[PDB]
């Protein structure tokens, strides 16, 4: 990818994922490794929404219960 | 000189209140401004 985004021109080829079963980099679109955009788009926007609300935490007052 | 003594002294109760009270506005100080941080209770 670091390279592909050099003319991203030649024959641009991201979509290069991991093929752990064999242990090599392959084109996942070809190989058949598909995932809906809607996931990784919410999976991301969300996970940070957490990290930030926590990044702001600097004092944790824990009241005594009953 | 030699005049009025004030036998009584809960002078300390005041300074005691102030200190046990100022300690409150302490825990808060950190959350003032665009650099203020939130508390988690
Ligand atoms: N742009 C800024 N630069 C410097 N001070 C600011 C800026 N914007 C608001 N502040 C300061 O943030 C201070 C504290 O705000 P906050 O921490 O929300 O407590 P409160 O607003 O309840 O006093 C405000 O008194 C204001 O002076």
């Amino acid at each position: 990818h670091a390279a592909s985004q050099m003319a991203k021109k030649r024959r641009s080829y991201r979509n290069y994922g991991l093929d752990l079963i064999r242990g090599k980099i392959v084109d996942e679109i070809h190989a058949g490794v598909l995932e809906p955009t809607i996931s990784k788009v919410k999976s991301l926007k969300s996970a940070l929404e957490a990290c930030v609300a926590i990044l702001r935490i600097d004092t944790m007052i824990t009241v005594d219960p009953e | 000189n030699a005049t009025f003594k004030n036998k009584e002294k809960p002078q300390e109760v005041r300074k005691a209140n102030i200190i046990a009270a100022r300690s409150v506005a302490d825990a808060i100080r950190t959350s003032l401004g665009p650099k203020g941080m939130d508390k988690m209770i």
